[PDB]
């Protein structure tokens, strides 16, 4: 931003500073809607940088770790895709003294190759720029969306492989004799049961939401095939 | 409230003997037991206070101990001069002391 | 550049002589302070630790002579540096366990005077506030979750609260998109408290909760509810095949353990049947008896027995659909 | 050294009240609240009600809950007990004494006879 | 101006005031009348031998170098003024990790009246360490103790006491428990002489007294418990050829038997 | 009140051009620093994490002539903010991974001064500190966990450790009743340990921890026995 | 000794079934289920040591 | 100047966990200025890089 106070003329053209000089001036009061908790960094010394031009602008930038809020729908899951945001804007200051907008170069991302996303791929990021009405006042509002599209490898080999391999094990029911009373049950009630646990564990990887997902429904499905191969054999006998 | 009772109505040991006086008290009342002597047209004179700690300028002779419920006063060797009754109080709650006891020889 | 040189002196002038230790009005009428709050979001109910975790635009405005400004006509929002040389109200929330104020990139706080002398003061808050639940209805039950804003050092005679707006205080609450709950309702009262040290003003902002019983449908009562169901299917094996329904009877009874056990781990050490409990409880007592529906058949057998397993194939359904009638009609209604 | 003067013997018929004074002297008289005991002849120190000096707070014993009322003086250092319907049991010697602490009473008075009769 | 009358006052009160010493150093004992005021009983930890709890802690004592003489007979200030003037270092033996709370402000206040006396209390969260001999568990009875005094002054210097009688100055909140798998049966306090490197301190001691509700532990352990062992018996009215029927009933039960003992232990230490 | 002022006139004198900066006897010989632990509990003792809780009054004493004074006749405790305007030996422990100084009701610590210019100074710590286990014979195995106290920026030239007592510098260790664990001993060493920089004081205080068996039988062993 | 072992131990067990005589059938079927869900337990839990 | 401080830097080491259990990793750990460009503060091994 420009700040007239700081105008000075000479032969240097920028002053490069360090974080010593951030809490003599006027700082914007940033922070963001939708952190649930965020840090600066202090190790070795304030991750901060000040640079102040002769006619006035001031660069301050700084390093940040923001545990945002980003409001999933696992409505499909695991095949869901979120567009996670990370609203900023002047906690006091209303849209008449504070207005923000962003630079040419919006958001410069960084190699996405050494990003603990796992789950997610980064498709692409997303600005925007609106005024949000509060209580007290009219506030100007900047929001990044990054969008992340899920992979369900893991997944597979975690949930579905189990879920699909351990119904096989139902139907092999039907191979072995139906006179073998022990075996079939055996088979069947080792069948049906070790698919609850799955579904337990399964589930546990979800939070507590109450309404059934994609996963949900596939290990339903296959409770069903699981319990019929069992009633398939208390008609047959 | 929480009643003080002396076990020893009376005490006729003879002078210059080990004599124990005892003091129940009917709850808990901590260490808050404190100790009075009362001689004849006399007000009460503080002994022992904390159920062990002696109060100054009393003599060595002395000595009260016990836990919560058993409180008593031992005079090693009494005098010619620890004739009186004593009193047993509580301050754990609000004050109630003992029936006297009273010493002969 | 003459507003900012004239502001510059209306600020300066305002905090020259300005004693943070004496409230507005000191040994005078009580100052008013009027609140006002913005849920940002309920992250958490948490039943293991009894609490839930709330974040807020906590604001809260009151009047000040010693602030009053008349030289520009406008209101002067400042750094929240300068709360840190102005009173505040020492306001403390009863029940929080662990909060703080966000504090990135600078501490999240708001101050904003206003000619007349009133002071526009604003926290971003998130508490983590004590809740105890009455879980014996659970999962069919409704909490009713509190937030006990008071003040700590001023009684009734030097501070007063009040809801800035009789009931537009409160916002942000319809929108609230909490996973487990559902927020029926939000109250606010105001009262005053009596402890030994005086009379201090209270103000309390309830939320009724109510659970959303399609989380643990498919969770807990439906694995229940087909446990329980196959555990019938030993009454259509032959009489003579011990080893077989043997195993399905045991297998089944244990399951119901297992889930009874595992499903009271993720709630606290709560000393007493919760609605989940019973029902639990009521299960077992069917697969149970449906493994003692075979030993009473061997015994009369080795130590007829169609009929048994006949009547036990109509009884069984029907005495566990009564037992659901009777248990969804008391609880969910 | 620390003195608990007190009024002096009293003689007095059934019906009518009487006060009893309790002069304190050597320490600061508002720093420790003030006990009433009583002890009838022969029998157990009894304990009245006690007077906080500086404001006056006073807790009576709920046997003497009402037969007795605890007032205080901070301009001169004495504190009074007062006593209505006075009748036969009411005949006694009565004590008063200052709380040191939470753990013993330090300094007793010289004791006030009482008879009614 | 109605407040500079106020403000002069306690301009007076700490000019050539030193908060580094205790009230009659060198002349005197200080006492400290203290109080608890216990908001909720938090809940007990057994697996860490510790329970929380939430309280008032008032302590008063008497300064003469804060006498004053105005409109006011008490002056009823906020947190500011307790770090100006000498306040008692008062912790807790038994403490682990206590947390003052400051939100939104400090939760202190501060009253002088005009006699130089102090009342200073502050809102605590006290998580103390209370031994437990599980030896009767779940059928057990703790007296989970609340040790104070202070961390420098001996004996000689600073002395701690009950402002009201000792059974009445550890007071707790009506509606106030936190207390999931306990009952608080009630309270007794003491006060004694504790030894250390550094001389004789005064200790204030308060028991709580716990009681154990074994109702979970009813329907969690002991009821599973009973129940494998009616399990395993009806393997008596089987008929004795039935030698797998009969076998899975032991094994299945055993097993289980030993999940369950290995499964109760895990909440305790 | 008159000793009052009389007292306020000399903890003033001592603090007028203190120099916060230097130690005492600055360009001269070491300062003997003389520490005494008292364990107030052992806690945490954990194998996940290889490391264990130690709650202690950490007492420290020196002679620093600067805070000598011989017209009070008794030895002045100061509120514990004095602390900050004195010099204290910079002493951490090497092997500790997070630890504080407990705060309420206020900071829990003691600066007490005598007239010859001794310096008391304790400290109240609870710190997880790093003891690395070999569970080779685990669980009838001893453990050795220590504690490393030295002088982070004072090298021997400028400052000296000594358990002040000697064998009797740590007590509390007998009362210390872990669930798990029996102390069966313990020890007080003083080393000096080079790093490129210099070489530094060292007072080591390790415990050799055994650990109780009667527990892994009713979870661990019979269970497999049994089956 | 916490993956391989109990890997190398489970497929040595399920092979034990083909020396039980073939007439034995809820006893190998038991081997085989036993082994199957056995290995569905060792694969989940190898994945919790890894993100 | 010797300016040393004592730290517990937890830093990002990413981990190609292809050959797990069977994998070896060179963590990195990187520092430099935050605020002085290449032109203003240059940094430097105080020995040989290898020691
Ligand atoms: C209730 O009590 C709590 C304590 O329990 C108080 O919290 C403390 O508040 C103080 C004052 O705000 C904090 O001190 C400041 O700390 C800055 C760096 O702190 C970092 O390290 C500490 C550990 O030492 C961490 O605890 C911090 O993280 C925590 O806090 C942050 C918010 O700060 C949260 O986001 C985290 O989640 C944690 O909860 C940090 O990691 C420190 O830089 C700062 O000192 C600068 O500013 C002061 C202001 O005057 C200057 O005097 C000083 O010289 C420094 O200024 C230099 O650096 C700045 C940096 O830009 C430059 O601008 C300047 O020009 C100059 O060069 C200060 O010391 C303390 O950290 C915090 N937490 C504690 C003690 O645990 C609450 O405030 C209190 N009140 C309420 C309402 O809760
Ligand atoms: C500095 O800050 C102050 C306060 O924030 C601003 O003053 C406000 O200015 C706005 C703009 O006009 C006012 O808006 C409307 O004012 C009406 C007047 O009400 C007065 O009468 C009573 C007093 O007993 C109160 O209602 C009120 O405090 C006023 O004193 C209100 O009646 C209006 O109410 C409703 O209007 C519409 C109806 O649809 C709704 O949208 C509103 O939300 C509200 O429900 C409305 O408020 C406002 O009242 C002023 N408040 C005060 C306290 O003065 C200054 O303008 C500002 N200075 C600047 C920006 O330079
Ligand atoms: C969650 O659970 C809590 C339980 O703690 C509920 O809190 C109570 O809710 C009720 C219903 O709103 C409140 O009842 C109110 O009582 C007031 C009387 O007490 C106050 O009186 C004066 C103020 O006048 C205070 O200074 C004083 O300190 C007392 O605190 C009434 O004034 C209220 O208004 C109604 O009064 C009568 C009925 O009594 C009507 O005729 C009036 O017209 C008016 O409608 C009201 O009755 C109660 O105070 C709350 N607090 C408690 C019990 O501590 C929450 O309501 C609940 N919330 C949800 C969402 O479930
Ligand atoms: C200000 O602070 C000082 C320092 O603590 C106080 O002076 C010390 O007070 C302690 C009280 O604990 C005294 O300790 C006793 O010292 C006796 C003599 O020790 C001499 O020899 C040692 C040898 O190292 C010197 O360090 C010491 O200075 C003396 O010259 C010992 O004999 C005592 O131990 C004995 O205790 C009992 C009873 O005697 C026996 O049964 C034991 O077996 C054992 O023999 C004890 O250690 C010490 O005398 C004082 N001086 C010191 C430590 O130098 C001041 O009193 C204090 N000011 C006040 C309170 O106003
Ligand atoms: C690492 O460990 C070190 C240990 O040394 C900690 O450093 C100390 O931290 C405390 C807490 O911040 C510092 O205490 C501060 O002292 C300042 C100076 O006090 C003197 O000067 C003032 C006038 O300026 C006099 O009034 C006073 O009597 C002293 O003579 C105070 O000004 C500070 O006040 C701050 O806190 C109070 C709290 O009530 C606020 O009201 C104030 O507004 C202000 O914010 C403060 O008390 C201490 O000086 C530090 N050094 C030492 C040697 O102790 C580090 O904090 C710790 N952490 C880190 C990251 O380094
Ligand atoms: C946990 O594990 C640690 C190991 O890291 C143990 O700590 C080491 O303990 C040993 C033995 O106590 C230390 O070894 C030496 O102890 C000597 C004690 O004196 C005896 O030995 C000398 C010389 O052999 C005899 O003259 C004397 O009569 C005694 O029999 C110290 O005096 C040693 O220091 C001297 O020697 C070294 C080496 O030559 C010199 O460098 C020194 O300058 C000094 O002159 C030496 O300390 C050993 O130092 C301890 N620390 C280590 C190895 O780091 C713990 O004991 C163990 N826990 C328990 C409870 O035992
Ligand atoms: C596998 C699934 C099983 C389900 C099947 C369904 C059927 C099972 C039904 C289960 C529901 C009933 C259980 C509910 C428990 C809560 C109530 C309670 O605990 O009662 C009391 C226990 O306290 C006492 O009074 C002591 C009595 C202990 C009795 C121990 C059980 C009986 C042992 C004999 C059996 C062995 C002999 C058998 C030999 C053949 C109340 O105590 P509290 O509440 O905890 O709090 C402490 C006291 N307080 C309240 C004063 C503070
Ligand atoms: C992040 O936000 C910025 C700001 O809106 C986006 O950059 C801005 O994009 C608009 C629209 O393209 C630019 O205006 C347009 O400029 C072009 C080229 O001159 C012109 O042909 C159009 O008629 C229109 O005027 C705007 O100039 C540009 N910002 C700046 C500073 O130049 C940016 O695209 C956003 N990032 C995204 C979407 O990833
Ligand atoms: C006669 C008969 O048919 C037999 C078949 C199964 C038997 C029950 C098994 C479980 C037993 C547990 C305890 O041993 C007490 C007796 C107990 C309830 C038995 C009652 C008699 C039964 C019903
Ligand atoms: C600064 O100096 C330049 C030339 O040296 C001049 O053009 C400019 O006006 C000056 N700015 C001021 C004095 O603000
Ligand atoms: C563990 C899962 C048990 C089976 C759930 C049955 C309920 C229906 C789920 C599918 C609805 C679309
Ligand atoms: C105290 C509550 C007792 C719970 C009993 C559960 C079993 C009742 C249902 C039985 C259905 C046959
Ligand atoms: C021991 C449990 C037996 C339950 C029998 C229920 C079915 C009705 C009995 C009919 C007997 C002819
Ligand atoms: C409010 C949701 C209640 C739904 C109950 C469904 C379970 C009924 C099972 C009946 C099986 C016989
Ligand atoms: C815990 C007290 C309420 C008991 C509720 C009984 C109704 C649930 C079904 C029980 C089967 C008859
Ligand atoms: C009624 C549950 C299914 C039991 C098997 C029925 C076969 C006809
Ligand atoms: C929106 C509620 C859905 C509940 C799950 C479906 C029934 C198992
Ligand atoms: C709120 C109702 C959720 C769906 C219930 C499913 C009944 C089997
Ligand atoms: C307290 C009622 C218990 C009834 C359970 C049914 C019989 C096992
Ligand atoms: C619980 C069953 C009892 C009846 C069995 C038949 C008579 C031996
Ligand atoms: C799901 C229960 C079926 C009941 C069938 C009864 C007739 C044999
Ligand atoms: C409080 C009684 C619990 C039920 C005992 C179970 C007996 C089978
Ligand atoms: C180094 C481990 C070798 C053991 C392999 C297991 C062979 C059955």
């Amino acid at each position: 931003w420009y700040d007239r106070r700081l105008k000075f003329n000479s032969t240097i053209k920028v002053l490069r500073l360090n974080s010593n000089m951030v809490g003599k001036i006027w700082i914007p009061d940033t922070f963001f809607r939708n952190s649930k908790k965020a840090d600066a960094h202090w190790i070795t010394t304030p991750n901060r940088m000040l640079r102040i031009w002769n006619d006035g602008r001031v660069l301050y930038t700084l390093r940040l770790t923001i545990d945002a809020e980003c409001q999933l729908q696992l409505h499909n899951f695991p095949m869901d895709e979120h567009s996670c945001p990370l609203e900023f804007s002047s906690y006091g200051y209303p849209r008449e003294e504070i207005v923000y907008q962003w630079k040419r170069s919006s958001v410069e991302v960084g190699d996405t190759r050494s990003w603990r996303l796992y789950q997610f791929s980064f498709v692409g990021l997303r600005n925007t720029t609106e005024v949000v009405k509060t209580t007290s006042g009219d506030y100007v509002v900047m929001s990044v969306y990054f969008d992340l599209s899920r992979r369900m490898g893991y997944f597979t080999i975690q949930t579905y492989i189990p879920c699909t391999l351990i119904v096989v094990l139902s139907w092999v029911s039907f191979w072995i004799n139906k006179d073998a009373v022990p075996a079939r049950t055996s088979l069947g009630i080792t069948t049906v049961l070790t698919m609850t646990t799955l579904s337990t564990i399964a589930r546990k990887s979800l939070p507590k939401v109450s309404y059934v997902t994609a996963m949900d429904l596939f290990v339903s499905v296959c409770f069903i095939f699981v319990f019929s191969a069992l009633v398939e054999y208390g008609t047959l006998h | 409230y929480i009643v003080m009772t002396q076990s020893p109505k009376s005490m006729s040991m003879s002078l210059g003997e080990r004599v124990t006086l005892s003091c129940r008290a009917s709850e808990y009342v901590g260490s808050y037991v404190s100790w009075y002597q009362q001689k004849p047209e006399q007000s009460p004179k503080l002994l022992i206070y904390g159920a062990s700690n002696r109060y100054t300028g009393v003599p060595d002779r002395f000595a009260g101990s016990g836990s919560a419920t058993d409180f008593t006063l031992t005079i090693t060797s009494v005098q010619a001069e620890d004739l009186a009754d004593y009193h047993c109080g509580q301050t754990y709650n609000y004050p109630t002391f003992g029936g006297g006891t009273k010493l002969e020889i | 550049p003459s507003n900012m040189s004239l502001v510059k002196e209306t600020v300066d002038r305002l905090l020259k002589g300005y004693d943070i230790r004496l409230r507005p009005d000191f040994g005078g009428p009580p100052v008013a302070v009027g609140m006002n709050i913005d849920i940002a979001s309920i992250d958490m109910v948490s039943e293991v630790n009894m609490d839930y975790t709330l974040t807020m635009y906590f604001q809260q405005a009151w009047r000040d002579k010693r602030l009053s400004y008349n030289v520009i006509p406008l209101n002067l929002t400042l750094d929240n540096r300068v709360a840190d040389q102005l009173w505040v109200p020492d306001t403390y929330f009863l029940n929080d366990k662990k909060s703080f104020v966000h504090g990135v990139t600078v501490k999240n706080r708001m101050i904003r005077l206003h000619p007349d002398g009133t002071v526009l003061y604003g926290l971003r808050i998130t508490t983590t506030a004590a809740c105890m639940m009455d879980l014996r209805r659970y999962p069919l039950d409704e909490q009713n979750c509190t937030l006990e804003i008071e003040s700590y050092g001023y009684t009734t005679d030097d501070i007063e609260f009040y809801w800035r707006g009789d009931d537009n205080a409160v916002t942000g609450v319809t929108k609230i998109e909490l996973p487990q709950f559902s927020i029926v309702d939000y109250k606010l009262i105001t009262k005053k408290v009596v402890f030994s040290t005086g009379s201090y003003p209270r103000l309390s902002l309830s939320f009724k909760l109510k659970r959303n019983i399609g989380y643990f449908i498919l969770q807990t009562y439906m694995p229940s509810i087909l446990i329980t169901i196959l555990s019938w299917v030993s009454f259509w094996i032959n009489y003579d095949a011990s080893a077989a329904r043997v195993a399905l009877g045991i297998t089944t009874v244990l399951t119901m353990t297992t889930i009874n056990t595992h499903l009271r781990e993720t709630l606290p050490k709560i000393p007493y049947v919760k609605a989940i409990d019973m029902y639990l409880m009521g299960c077992f007592v069917f697969v149970f008896m449906a493994l003692l529906e075979y030993a009473l058949v061997n015994y009369i057998f080795f130590g007829d027995v169609n009929a048994i397993d006949r009547w036990s194939r109509i009884f069984f359904p029907v005495v566990f659909s009564f037992f659901n009638i009777v248990y969804w009609l008391y609880y969910v209604n | 050294e620390i003195q608990l003067q007190q009024s002096g013997p009293e003689l007095v018929k059934p019906g009518t009240s009487v006060k009893v004074s309790c002069k304190a002297s050597g320490y600061s008289f508002t720093d420790y609240n003030m006990y009433w005991v009583k002890q009838s002849h022969g029998k157990s120190l009894e304990w009245i009600g006690y007077i906080d000096p500086y404001n006056a707070d006073t807790t009576y014993n709920r046997e003497f809950k009402g037969k007795a009322t605890l007032t205080v003086d901070k301009s001169s250092s004495t504190a009074f007990m007062h006593l209505n319907s006075l009748t036969s049991e009411d005949s006694a010697v009565y004590y008063c004494a200052r709380k040191r602490n939470n753990f013993y009473f330090d300094y007793w008075g010289q004791g006030t006879p009482l008879t009614v009769s | 101006d109605n407040t500079t009358v106020f403000t002069r006052i306690l301009d007076r009160l700490l000019d050539g005031y030193d908060n580094r010493l205790r009230p009659g150093l060198g002349e005197r004992v200080t006492e400290v009348k203290t109080d608890i005021f216990v908001t909720s009983f938090g809940p007990v930890s057994d697996h860490d031998m510790e329970y929380t709890i939430d309280v008032f802690f008032r302590q008063s004592w008497k300064d003469e170098r804060l006498k004053f003489k105005g409109p006011m007979t008490v002056l009823r200030l906020n947190n500011l003024m307790a770090s100006k003037i000498w306040t008692p270092d008062t912790f807790f033996h038994n403490g682990k990790k206590s947390v003052a709370h400051n939100m939104t402000m400090p939760n202190k206040l501060l009253r002088i009246t005009e006699d130089g006396t102090l009342l200073y209390t502050m809102r605590l969260t006290v998580r103390a360490e209370c031994p437990m001999h599980l030896e009767d568990f779940p059928m057990d009875a703790h007296a989970c103790p609340l040790k104070f005094g202070s961390y420098a002054y001996t004996r000689a210097e600073v002395v701690y006491e009950w402002t009201r009688e000792p059974a009445r100055s550890v007071v707790v909140a009506e509606d106030g428990s936190r207390l999931n798998q306990y009952d608080l049966l009630g309270q007794t306090v003491d006060s004694g002489i504790v030894q250390s490197s550094t001389g004789e301190y005064v200790v204030m001691t308060t028991h709580f007294h716990l009681k154990r509700k074994i109702g979970y532990f009813v329907i969690q352990t002991y009821l599973p418990c009973i129940m494998t062992v009616i399990l395993s018996q009806v393997s008596f009215w089987l008929n004795r050829e039935s030698v797998p029927a009969r076998t899975v009933f032991g094994v299945t039960t055993v097993l289980t038997m030993t999940t369950l003992s290995i499964s109760a232990r895990n909440s305790l230490p």
